[PDB]
């Protein structure tokens, strides 16, 4: 029951600050410090810094003049500032908690904060059906999926009937088109004879822009 | 070797 | 700071075969090294803390040795979950420091792609471009080749390729091919084919359809 959510993923303008929440539960942040885990394209793994159980701040070096760690005991809330961001900056951002008050083995974790750091505009992407068809069966089984497609900044959270279908599920890691938009498919295979009973919808939440659709994929 | 963003995982 | 090498950056066994990861540190560290595993869209997760000591939950096939400089992850009988990221941490030293992880793949026998084309959908085709989707499904090992054509033509420059990590089950891939056309150039043609090919074909596969049917 010990667990760490954080606030969802964001874009954030070059120059501009990071803010991220990681709410608690199954223990109190009387009791344990905080910790602050990045992990970015340039760097891989980066400890950032920490808030003790008394309130006291360490933050690593490179992040002394632009790293804030704040908390509310009574909320169970930690709060994560960050300011002047650059491009390098962008990277997951993780809460963690060690095993024993005053340690440094990382043992419970949120779930990771994905922060894009770019001067674009926020785009919710559309959702097309990838219809299962004759040119899409393989002995009693077809495939289908959905295209999501041109959205930004990543990530896309894709499902299948509500969570309820995960075997056979493919969802593609997101490609950067030219455009500089985004772009995924996700795809499932299921029995052919099943088409005519079972709806299949996925399941698309692009958080950044709030944009949640679910597609129903049918046979064209 | 490095971190990939749209993985979230080890590419090259 | 404390410099952590992992070696290799890349580790490909057989199940039930035993894998050793290697963490090495700039300066003695005594025994205070961390292990994690990084699934695909997860956390880290704990494996090992202090060179050797177990962690509830985590299966007994993981263990850890070494002091100083020298440490060693190891998994006695691997399996195909065990399919990820792993990363060694010290904290000897201030500021507690990473290595930049090994990743762990599974061999297993070739298995050939199933092969599916999917149309632009008409709801798509308002936005004024097509896309084409080519689905190479659960094969095995990753190298493929996808290749478009459009009334014969080769296409070129104008696909975009997407691999799935290995499976966790299986320990297969797919692979999805997208041909972006805008609308105009859809509707001028007819033919849309992707030709497959892969070691577990003994010919390459091809999925078409004619725009229409
Ligand atoms: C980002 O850029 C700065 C220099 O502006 C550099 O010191 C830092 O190491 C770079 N990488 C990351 C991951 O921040």
């Amino acid at each position: 029951q010990v667990q760490l959510k954080q606030s969802g993923p964001g874009l954030v303008q070059p120059s501009q600050s990071l803010s991220i929440t990681c709410t608690v539960s199954g223990f109190s942040l009387t009791n344990y410090g905080v910790h602050w885990v990045r992990q970015s394209p340039g760097k891989g793994l980066e400890w950032l810094g920490v808030i003790w159980s008394g309130g006291n701040t360490d933050y690593n070096t490179p992040f002394t003049s632009r790293l804030s760690i704040n908390k509310d005991n009574s909320k169970s809330q930690v709060f994560f500032k960050m300011n002047s961001l650059q491009s390098n900056d962008t990277a997951i951002y993780y809460c963690a908690r060690a095993l024993t008050y005053y340690d440094y083995e990382f043992a419970y974790w949120g779930q990771g904060t994905l922060v894009t750091v770019s001067a674009a505009s926020t785009k919710g992407p559309s959702v097309f059906p990838l219809a299962p068809s004759s040119k899409s069966t393989s002995g009693g089984t077809a495939a289908l999926g959905c295209l999501v497609k041109d959205y930004f900044p990543e990530p896309v959270t894709v499902s299948w009937n509500s969570g309820a279908l995960t075997s056979g599920v493919h969802t593609f890691p997101a490609v950067l088109q030219s455009s500089g938009l985004y772009s995924l498919s996700s795809v499932v295979t299921v029995p052919s004879s099943s088409l005519g009973t079972q709806t299949y919808i996925c399941n698309v939440n692009h958080k950044p822009s709030n944009t949640k659709v679910d597609k129903r994929v049918e046979p064209k | 070797g490095q971190a990939d963003l749209s993985t979230r995982r080890l590419k090259g | 700071d404390i410099l952590l090498t992992q070696s290799p950056v890349i580790l490909s066994v057989s199940p039930g075969e035993r894998v050793s990861f290697s963490c090495r540190a700039s300066q003695s560290i005594g025994t205070n090294i961390h292990w994690y595993q990084q699934r695909t869209n997860g956390s880290p997760r704990l494996l090992i803390k202090y060179a050797s000591e177990s962690i509830s939950g985590i299966p007994s096939r993981f263990s850890g040795s070494g002091s100083g400089t020298d440490f060693t992850l190891s998994i006695n009988s691997v399996e195909s979950e065990d399919i990820a990221d792993y990363y060694c941490q010290q904290n000897n030293n201030w500021p507690t420091t990473f290595g930049a992880g090994t990743k762990l793949e599974l061999k297993r026998t070739v298995a050939a792609p199933s092969v599916f084309i999917f149309p632009p959908s008409d709801e798509q085709l308002k936005s004024g471009t097509a896309s084409v989707v080519c689905l190479l499904n659960n094969f095995y090992p990753r190298e493929a080749k996808v290749q478009w054509k459009v009334d014969n033509a080769l296409q070129s420059g104008n696909s975009q390729e997407s691999v799935t990590e290995q499976d966790s089950k299986d320990s297969t891939y797919s692979l999805s091919s997208t041909l972006t056309l805008s609308k105009a150039d859809y509707e001028k043609h007819k033919v849309y084919a992707c030709e497959v090919t892969h070691q577990g074909l003994s010919s390459p596969v091809t999925k078409s359809f004619n725009r229409g049917a």
